[PDB]
């Protein structure tokens, strides 16, 4: 693959998308979920005491480039999971992209949903106001800094496993292979550490189920979870019905639904019927949507793996286009 | 599902 480039894993039904990234040296290779929702790189490593047997774990002795910190960390995360540690640095591979003493967080403790993962730890791309230790450069901004992007970006493709899953990250480039039309610029309020939009409205077919709402581009969220009142409006549009935990039983068959459709910035982003339907478990379809006692939506993997997103840490800003397909 | 903060 090209500089930057890092092709990506669908795990399950569009649950996740991980990435191969080589830490230390000489190096080993960690699988990490790409979140754009945190700004802290952590992984398993021979410290850790409740870990998965399964993950591939950092070995300080290993790396010939491993730098001891003073500094301990703590993180959780919005589905309740958590993790704990020490703080360290090394050198990163990010795509080809070297970049030279990153703080990485080592895993001393974590969630036991997170020791039976696919994943061996986690890359924040979300801004540095919120890493949990204050100080802390992340990727992104070490990239920048260092030289390696020339423009502050990274072009994000994730991809469907009803049509074989994959995905692709790009830093400081994009692929138009990957998208159609134009590309929309969407400003970004970064105010609270996240990639903040405002969505316009949202119909189902004739329909205003929504009126103007903000949302988090988060792509380490499987589902778009909408605040009460939208989340309640858009299921009556469909049928669905409340299981009472934040999710919705819809029909298995989408044949018959019509898209969810965004109007972000005066264009057109849509949530195809098919992605109505995030899993299907001995017969009973939970909708692609849920609800949060939030007044913001978190847009997660159900709308990301519709439309292509290019990240502008910079400005910031995104340019959004509808997956080719 | 996941919920990344």
């Amino acid at each position: 693959a090209g500089v930057g480039t890092v092709p990506m894993t669908d795990y399950g039904n569009d649950i996740e998308y991980y990435g191969q990234v080589t830490i230390g040296t000489p190096g080993k290779k960690f699988n990490l979920d790409f979140d754009t929702g945190s700004s802290d790189l952590w992984i398993a490593s021979t410290l850790c005491t409740n870990c998965g047997s399964g993950q591939t774990k950092y070995d300080p002795n290993q790396s010939s480039t491993y730098q001891a910190d003073g500094r301990t960390w703590s993180i959780s995360y919005g589905d309740g999971s958590s993790a704990s540690g020490i703080l360290a640095k090394d050198n990163v591979n990010l795509g080809g992209l070297l970049i030279k003493g990153q703080t990485i967080e080592l895993a001393k403790r974590e969630a036991a949903s997170f020791a039976s993962g696919p994943n061996d730890g986690l890359l924040g791309l979300g801004f540095d106001t919120i890493t949990t230790v204050r100080g802390v450069k992340t990727p992104m901004d070490n990239l920048i800094s260092q030289g390696l992007i020339s423009r502050p970006i990274f072009g994000v493709y994730l991809g469907k496993a009803k049509n074989g899953g994959g995905g692709e990250y790009i830093f400081g480039g994009y692929d138009s292979t990957k998208f159609k039309g134009s590309l929309t610029t969407v400003p970004i309020d970064n105010s609270r550490g996240w990639w903040g939009i405002t969505v316009d409205r949202a119909t189902v077919g004739t329909s205003t189920v929504a009126s103007s709402f903000d949302g988090i581009l988060d792509t380490g969220t499987t589902l778009l979870i909408l605040p009460n009142n939208i989340a309640a409006s858009v299921a009556r549009a469909y049928g669905a019905s409340d299981n009472g935990d934040g999710t919705y039983t819809i029909s298995c068959d989408t044949s018959a639904f019509k898209p969810l459709v965004f109007s972000i910035n005066g264009a057109s982003f849509q949530v195809s019927p098919d992605s109505l339907v995030f899993e299907e478990f001995q017969g009973q379809c939970i909708a692609g949507f849920g609800y949060g006692n939030w007044g913001f939506a978190i847009i997660g993997d159900t709308f990301l793996k519709n439309n292509y997103v290019v990240f502008n840490q910079g400005v910031p800003e995104v340019q959004i286009a509808p997956v080719a397909e | 599902p996941f919920h990344x903060l």
